[PDB]
């Protein structure tokens, strides 16, 4: 029901969440 | 003190056979405890770390690292004092629950991966209901009893909090596993431990795969600020994941507490073919 949809298996390095307070730092 | 809880050992009552393994914080090996005397023999894992009073802690450490009675976290069985610490705990065979899963991504179940994560809660929520600081939990760091039961496990690195202490303040710990504060301000709390599991639950969840991986250990925060976290899990339901990236919030005190991890697990795990998808 609610799956990555990733190109090939191929999970990246990274996922961002910005831009999110909660996850993006005052600075 | 006193002549009870946390027992010392005479550098006689156990040998070091063949090195199970040396971390960054120290060589551990697997040898064995003749209780002086007690004819009775026991085979164990000693953990000879290497780094002043900072022996205060090692000690609070384990005064409290033994006043276990969890079936979620390594009891430290006792303790070995020279000229250089090392620690005892009734050894495990199977190991830490990273080499396990991955010799068994294609046949670990939803199941029990929903469930360590429960345990692992339990475990991290019994240590914090004892002013306790683990600094460092990752799958490395957990003993696998059986794939229906798993512990925990410390070098140390906790630190028992005084009364009056909600944060710690400071091996070195990888980067990659510790909060925000943990990096840029040397500063240790119950709520970054959460985050420490969201990283732990990750690695499991991707099958103990490298945190990251590709990307140095510096930048970590440089991302971590930019508000990147890891990927998701394909084996995860955006359900599953939120809880995690729910723990690297930036407010620490606004991250999912641990009796909580339980509940949303301990209730996931009601359904565990539900939030995960694994073919096996």
């Amino acid at each position: 029901k609610s799956l990555p949809s990733y190109l090939n298996g191929v999970m990246p390095p990274t996922q961002s969440f910005a831009p999110d307070p909660k996850y993006v730092s005052s600075k | 003190p006193n002549q009870a809880l946390l027992r010392i050992l005479k550098e006689t009552e156990f040998k070091k056979i063949k090195v199970l393994g040396s971390g960054a914080f120290g060589t551990v090996y697997k040898g064995l405890w003749i209780p002086e005397g007690e004819k009775v023999k026991i085979p164990v894992a000693i953990k000879e770390l290497r780094e002043p009073k900072a022996n205060k802690e090692i000690l609070d450490e384990a005064y409290v690292m033994a006043s276990v009675d969890n079936p979620h976290v390594c009891r430290l069985l006792g303790i070995c004092l020279t000229s250089t610490v090392q620690l005892i705990t009734q050894l495990m065979p199977f190991g830490c629950l990273l080499d396990y899963v991955r010799e068994h991504k294609d046949n670990i179940g939803s199941q029990y991966l929903l469930n360590w994560c429960v345990q692992i809660a339990k475990g991290m929520n019994y240590l914090e209901d004892r002013r306790l600081v683990h600094r460092d939990l990752a799958a490395r760091n957990v003993l696998v009893k059986t794939p229906q039961h798993v512990k925990i496990t410390d070098f140390g690195l906790a630190k028992l909090l005084g009364a009056e202490e909600k944060e710690y303040h400071a091996g070195k710990v990888p980067i990659k596993w510790m909060a925000l504060e943990s990096i840029l301000h040397r500063i240790y709390t119950h709520q970054s431990d959460v985050w420490s599991y969201g990283v732990t639950v990750w690695e499991l969840m991707t099958f103990g795969s490298k945190p990251y991986d590709g990307i140095p250990a510096s930048e970590i925060s440089s991302i971590l600020e930019k508000g990147e976290r890891l990927p998701q899990p394909p084996i995860c339901t955006i359900d599953v994941y939120m809880i995690m990236v729910k723990c690297w919030m930036i407010d620490a005190d606004s991250r999912p507490k641990f009796r909580e991890l339980i509940i949303e697990f301990s209730k996931m795990a009601r359904d565990p073919q539900r939030y995960l998808v694994i073919q096996g």
